[PDB]
RNA sequence: UAAGGGCAGACGGUGGAUGCCUAGGCUCUCGGAGGCGAAGAAGGACGUGAUAAGCUGCGAAAAGCUGCGGGAAUCGGCACA
RNA sequence: GCGGGGAACUGAAACAUCUCAUUACCCGUAGGAGAAGAAAACAAGUGAUUCCCUCAGUAGUGGCGAGCGAACGGGGAU
RNA sequence: ACUGGAAAGUAUGGCCGAAGAGCAUGAAAGCUGCGUAUCCGACAUAUCCCUGAGUAGCGCGGGACACGAAUCCUGUGUGAAUGGCGGGGCCCAUCCCGUAAGGCUAAAUACUCCCGAGAGACCGAUAGUGAACCAGUACCGUGAGGGAAAGGUGAAAAGAACCUCGAACAGAGGAGUGCAAUAGACCCUGAACCCGUCUGCCUACAAGCGGUAGGAGCGCCAGGUGUGACUGCGUGCCUUUUGCAUAAUGAACCUACGAGUUACUGUUUGUGGCAAGGUUAAUUGUUGACAAGGAGCCGAAGCGAAAGCGAGUCUUAAAAGGGCGCAGUCACGAGCAGUAGACGCGAAACCAAGUGAUCU
RNA sequence: UGACCGAUGGAGUGAGGGCAUGGGUGCUAAGGUCCAUGUCCGAGAGGAGAAGAAUCCGGACCACCGGCUAAGGUCCCGAAA
RNA sequence: AUAUCGGUAGGGGAGCAUUCCAGCGACGUAGAAGGGAAAAGGGCGACUUUUUCUGGAGUUUCUGGAAAAGCAAA
C-alpha cells in the first residue's frame, strides 16, 4: 500500500452514534430518552448512592476494621520460580532478571532438588525445610 | 470546518415539488402543504393497488353474468358447471370472450350446458 | 478530573482475590438478648455483596 | 537483501551493499502503517478554531419581554441561540490532536514501510557525493542519470551536506532527509527512494530488530 | 355562451436565496516591550484647505515649519472633481 | 501580583452545621514581574525558596452526609 | 502557432534555478511588473563576657491551616528563662532534630493594552467581533444603560453625444460604448413565497382533507406529453394520551437561522503491539521528526480488623466442622457513566454594586 | 422449537383500557371502582356489521387486470340464487 | 434447503449526502460552480448520472482522515 490506498484492519474503526436526526435512523424524535420524567431533561445526572429515599446500603451497613500505617508487605517468590531462574548461577537474589527495590519472601510452591544459596529478607518454614532437604543454604537479611 | 448543505437541502425539496404538479391551490407549490398532500396520496396508492384486483374481478364477474344470462344460465350455475367439468379458464379470459368473442363464449357454454 | 471515591463506601467495603466485595452484617435489632444466640450469622461471618446490589458499590468505589 | 551501487552518472561500479533482512525483508503490517500515518497527520494538525458560546456573547442578560401577557413566545436574554445573531451552540473549541502510539508499534511501522519499498523495487543505492558550490543543474543531472526525475523521489543522506541541500531545494518532486530521522510517512510519500552508501549503514545499525 | 374560475407550458415582475469573491473577524506561535502625566496626561471642545467640511491630519507657525541621511519624477490625504 | 472587606442563588433531592467560596463584587496599592526564600525545618536519613510530573483521589477530614482533600519520598526545570 | 474581447491556457521549441514563496497584470505566469534565493548598506538617535521582652508560654473568645477544636495568628487579661528554649498531632519521661522574638536576595513561575514577524484539515456578509460599510454610529431612555441595519457595474467610466414620444428623461424606444446594457447606476449570479400576460384542454344541475386507482374525448411533439367528461375508494399533519376527524395543543406562507458537543477520569467491547512482563510522565539531546528519560503505574499470592502466617489463612482448647483463596499490559476506534451550563428555549425569585424625587 | 438458564454492554416502562369468567364494593346501578385468570387495543393494517380502539373473521416483505376460502351473504343501490 | 420478514418506547446492523485535509488521478473561456427544463438509473433508499438553455470562473473521481455533518411544527 501507499498513502493513496490506506486501509485499517477489518472491524478496527466504527462510526459513532448520532441521535435526533430523523425517523429513518431509528434515533430521532425523543432521541433514545423516552417521554417524560427527570431522566429525559437536559442536565439530568444520577446521584451516586441514591435509591429514591430508601436508606442506602453504604449507610445501613456498618464500618469495620482499621488499616496499619506502618505495614510491612513482602513480595512472594516461590521455589518453582527460583528453579526457573537457577536454570540459566547458584548465589540467588540477583533480582535483575523480578522486583524493584523491595522486600522478598520465599514460599513453597514447587520443589528445589538442587543446592542453592538463597538469600532473601524472609522465609517460610516449609521453604527452609525444602532448601535443607535439597541440600542448600538460607541467608536471611 | 463549517458545513452547510444548501444545494442538497434545496434539491431535496425541488424533486418532490416536481411530483406535486397538478394539485389544487397551495397544495401544488407551497412546500409544507405540498409535502403533506403527497404522502397521504402515497398511502392511498398503496391501498388502491390492493383494491384494484377486487374491482377488476367484480367487473369480470358482472360481464360474465350478463353473457351467461343471454345464454340462458346464471353466473353461479355456469361457474358450478365449469368447475364440475374441470376447465381452468379464468374470469378475465371469460369476460374478454364474453365482450369480444361471443361465438367462443357460446362454445364454452354449450360444452358444459349438458 | 479523576473520579472521587465515596468515603463511607471506602470505609465499609473491601475487595477479595476474585473481585468479590465483602461486607459486615447489619443487625436486624442491634439490642442483643430478645434475639436468639444464632445471631452469629450476622455477628461473626463477613458476607458478600449481592449480585443485584453490585455495580452500585462498584460505582461507589470507582468501578473497582 | 543485496543491492548494486550506482555512481553519480548511473553506471554500475560493481560494489555491492547489504541491507538488513529484519528491516527490509519482513511481512509489512498494514494496520501499523495506517496508525503511524494517522499519528503523523494528527501531530501536524494545529487546532486553532473557536466559536462563541452563550456565556461569551456581548449582549446583556436582561429579560427582553415579560413572562406572561404579551401574546408571543416567552423570551429570556438576547444571547439565545434561537435568535438571529445569537449564540453558537456546540461549536468548535481549541484542541490538541496528538495521541499516543507504542514505540514498538512505530518501529514496526517504519520497518514495514521500508520493506514495502524494497519489495516493490523502488530503492536504489548511490555513492556519497559532495558539491563544491550549490548547483541545481548538477543535482538535476544526478537525478536524471539515476532515472528518478519522472516521479517523486526521496534522498536519504547521512550528514548535513549544506551544498547538496541547497542544490536540491528548488526541484519540485524531490525531498531530502537524514537517515536517523526516517519516518513512515516520509518513506511512503515518495515513489522512489535513493539511499547512499553510508546511509545504508546508518539505517541498518539504527533501525534493526 | 365563457362573466369568471381550474391545471400545464412559455415569457415576464417582485424579492434577494444560492454559487463565486473579499483582509473584516477568530484562535494561536516566536521575539520584544510593559506604562502616559504638573516640562500638564487619557479623553474631549473649538478651529485650520482655492472652493461647505463628513472623516483623516495638524494647532493662530494650524492637510502644516527646520536640519541631517535615503531616493529620483512627479506631487498638492480619503469620501469616483 | 499583594492586601482590606465580602454575598446569594445552588448542592445536601426540604434545611440550620456543611457547600457554593477564603468565588462574584467593592476598595487600596506595586513591578516588569510580584509574592516566597536560607530551618527554634522535615522526618524516623534529606537539607533555602518557586514551578512541572508522580506519590494520590492515598493519609485524613466530614449532620463520617453531600462533599473536601494533603504532606513525606522519588524524577525534573533552576 | 491555435482558441479567444483579452493568454499567463493548449501545443511546439528554449532558458534560469542558493530564485518553482507570493501578489498584480483584460482567463491559470519560474522567465511581464512588484518581488523571491543570495549578497551589500547608517549622517544622527536609541538598545545590548556577649546572643533580638510586654517577646516565649498561659486563661477566655475567635480565625487560617485539607481539617467543622497538633501547628500558626490575635481581640481581651496576664507573663519567664540566658547552657536554656522550641518541635516531633492531646499529657509525662527518654531519644532525635533545631536555635524564635532583626533584615535583604537572581533563576526556573503568571499575563498581553501595545510593537514586529508568522501560522491555521478556523469564518466568508442572518457566518465571523455588536461593528468588512457612516459603529458603540443611527435609534431608545431623565439617567445609569441598551443597541441595530447596511459589501460585489465593468478589464477599463469607455457611466450612454445625438434622434423620437412626452410639460418634463417621469419613463421608454433607438443610436453609440462595451465580450456582454436582459452588465445602465437599487447595476455579478438572480431561487422560493407572492403577482401578471399569452397559448392548449376543462368548467354555469353541481355537495365534504381536494388526493388516489380506473377511464372517453380534445390538443401537441411518434411513442411520448398537456388536459380531463364520467366511475370506485378516501374525516390533513404534529404533539399528548386508556383513547383524538376531534369542538384537546400548534403553525399565515416562503427563503435563511435553530437544539446530545468537547475536555478529563472510570468501565465494557471491536482491532492491534509486545508478552512474564507491559508501558513511560515531566523533561533532555541532535535536527515536527528521531533518540533518550524506569521516577511512577498495573501484573506477578492469598487470608486475617491487626500483629502476622503463607497455598494456605481466619475461627477453635482441636478439628474441612465452616468462610475466603490454591496472562497480562499499553494503545487506537466505539457504547455507557460522573464532573464541567453538558440536548435546546422558558420562570416566579435571591444577592452585590450603582442610577433615579424634571412624574408623584 | 429453538430460545430456557449463567455472566456481561445498552435500555425503555413503573397514568393503562375494553371484553369474558370468579369475586368484593355500590343499589346483583354506572362507558363506576378494587383484585384474580385469559384475551385483545395499547404497539395492529385487511373483511362483515350503514357509519364504532379493543364484538365476529383474520396477523400486512414487495409486485400481479390469476385461483381457493373465513365471518357474513346471493331483488336493486352492492359481488353472488 | 427450510423457515422467517405488522410494529410505539427502546436495542442492534449496514449505508447516502455536506464542508475541509493527505495521497493518487482528472476536468475548465472549444465554457467551472450556481439557476431553469428534460431524460435515465439504484437489492431498496438516503441519492447518482446524461442532454440542453442561462451563467461567465472555478470544479471534481477513488482510498483514507476530521467535523460548525441533514428541519415541518419549539
Ligand atoms: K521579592
Ligand atoms: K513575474
Ligand atoms: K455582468
Ligand atoms: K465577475
Ligand atoms: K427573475
Ligand atoms: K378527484
Ligand atoms: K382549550
Ligand atoms: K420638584
Ligand atoms: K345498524
Ligand atoms: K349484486
Ligand atoms: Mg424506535
Ligand atoms: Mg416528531
Ligand atoms: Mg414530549
Ligand atoms: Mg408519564
Ligand atoms: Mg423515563
Ligand atoms: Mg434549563
Ligand atoms: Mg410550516
Ligand atoms: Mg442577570
Ligand atoms: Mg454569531
Ligand atoms: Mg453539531
Ligand atoms: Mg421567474
Ligand atoms: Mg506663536
Ligand atoms: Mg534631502
Ligand atoms: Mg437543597
Ligand atoms: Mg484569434
Ligand atoms: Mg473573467
Ligand atoms: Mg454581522
Ligand atoms: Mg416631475
Ligand atoms: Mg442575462
Ligand atoms: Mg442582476
Ligand atoms: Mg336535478
Ligand atoms: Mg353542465
Ligand atoms: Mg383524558
Ligand atoms: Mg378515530
Ligand atoms: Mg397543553
Ligand atoms: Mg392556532
Ligand atoms: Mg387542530
Ligand atoms: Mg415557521
Ligand atoms: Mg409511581
Ligand atoms: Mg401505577
Ligand atoms: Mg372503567
Ligand atoms: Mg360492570
Ligand atoms: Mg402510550
Ligand atoms: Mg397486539
Ligand atoms: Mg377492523
Ligand atoms: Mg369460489
Ligand atoms: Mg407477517
Ligand atoms: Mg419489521
Ligand atoms: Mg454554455
Ligand atoms: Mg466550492
Ligand atoms: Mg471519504
Ligand atoms: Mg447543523
Ligand atoms: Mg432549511
Ligand atoms: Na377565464
Ligand atoms: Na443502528
Amino acid at each position: 500500500m501507499n498513502l493513496s490506498s490506506l486501509k485499517p484492519a477489518e472491524g478496527a474503526v466504527k462510526s459513532r452514534k448520532r441521535i435526533g436526526r430523523g425517523p429513518g435512523s431509528g434515533l430521532g424524535g425523543t432521541s433514545t430518552r423516552g417521554h417524560k420524567g427527570a431522566k429525559s431533561r437536559s442536565g439530568y445526572s444520577k446521584k451516586i448512592g441514591f435509591e429514591g429515599g430508601q436508606m442506602p446500603i453504604q449507610r445501613r451497613l456498618p464500618k469495620f476494621g482499621f488499616k496499619n500505617i506502618n505495614r510491612v508487605e513482602y513480595k512472594p517468590i516461590n521455589l518453582s520460580v527460583l528453579q526457573t531462574l537457577s536454570e540459566a548461577s547458584v548465589e540467588d537474589l540477583i533480582a535483575a532478571g523480578v522486583s524493584r527495590n523491595s522486600l522478598v519472601k520465599i514460599l513453597a510452591n514447587g520443589t528445589v532438588t538442587t543446592a542453592l544459596t538463597v538469600e532473601a529478607h524472609a522465609f517460610s518454614k516449609t521453604a527452609e525445610e525444602a532448601i535443607v532437604r535439597a541440600g542448600g543454604s538460607v541467608v536471611k537479611l | 470546518p463549517r458545513s452547510v448543505n444548501h444545494v442538497a437541502s434545496r434539491a431535496k425539496r425541488k424533486r418532490i415539488l416536481k411530483l406535486t404538479r397538478g394539485y389544487f391551490g397551495a397544495r401544488k407549490n407551497v412546500w409544507t402543504v405540498a409535502k403533506n398532500t403527497w404522502e397521504k396520496g402515497l398511502t392511498y396508492a398503496y391501498r388502491d393497488r390492493k383494491s384494484k384486483k377486487r374491482n377488476f374481478r367484480a367487473l369480470w364477474i358482472q360481464r360474465i353474468n350478463a353473457a351467461a344470462r343471454l345464454e340462458g344460465m346464471s353466473y353461479s350455475r355456469l361457474m358450478g358447471a365449469l368447475h364440475a367439468n374441470g376447465i381452468e379458464i379464468n374470469r378475465k379470459v371469460l369476460a374478454d370472450l364474453a365482450m369480444n368473442h361471443p361465438e367462443a363464449f357460446r362454445a364454452i357454454v354449450a360444452k358444459v350446458k349438458n | 478530573p479523576k473520579l472521587k471515591t465515596n468515603s463511607g463506601a471506602k470505609k465499609r467495603f473491601a475487595l477479595t482475590g476474585t473481585g468479590k466485595i465483602k461486607r459486615k452484617h447489619a443487625f436486624k435489632s442491634h439490642i442483643l438478648t430478645k434475639k436468639t444466640k444464632k445471631q452469629k450469622r450476622n455477628l461473626t461471618y463477613f458476607s458478600t455483596v449481592h449480585k443485584v446490589d453490585e455495580n452500585a458499590v462498584k460505582q461507589l468505589l470507582c468501578l473497582r | 537483501m543485496e543491492l548494486s551501487v550506482y555512481n553519480i552518472k548511473g553506471e554500475d561500479t560493481g560494489k555491492k551493499v547489504v541491507l538488513d533482512d529484519s528491516i527490509f525483508a519482513i511481512e509489512p503490517n498494514d494496520h501499523a502503517i495506517y496508525l503511524d500515518v494517522k499519528q503523523y497527520m494528527a501531530n501536524q494538525r494545529q487546532g486553532t478554531h473557536k466559536a462563541k458560546e452563550r456565556s461569551e456573547l456581548s449582549g446583556s442578560t436582561r429579560k427582553l419581554i415579560r413572562q406572561k401577557g404579551s401574546g408571543g413566545a416567552r423570551r429570556g436574554d438576547i444571547n439565545s441561540p434561537l435568535l438571529s445573531g445569537g449564540a453558537r451552540v456546540f461549536g468548535p473549541r481549541p484542541r490538541n490532536y496528538s495521541f499516543k502510539l507504542n514505540k514498538k508499534l512505530k518501529a514496526l511501522a517504519r520497518r514495514s514501510a521500508l520493506s514495502y519499498k524494497a519489495k516493490n523495487n523502488e530503492i536504489i543505492v548511490v555513492e556519497d557525493f559532495n558539491f563544491d558550490a550549490p548547483k541545481t543543474k548538477a543535482f538535476k543531472a544526478i537525478s536524471a542519470a539515476l532515472k528518478v526525475g519522472e516521479k517523486k523521489v526521496l534522498y536519504v543522506l547521512p550528514e548535513v551536506n549544506k551544498n547538496v541541500y541547497l542544490s536540491a531545494r528548488n526541484l519540485p518532486n524531490t525531498n531530502l532527509i537524514l537517515a536517523n530521522l526516517i519516518n513512515t510517512y516520509t518513506v511512503l510519500a515518495s515513489k522512489n527512494l535513493v539511499l547512499t552508501e553510508r546511509s545504508v549503514a546508518v539505517v541498518n545499525e539504527l533501525f534493526k530488530a
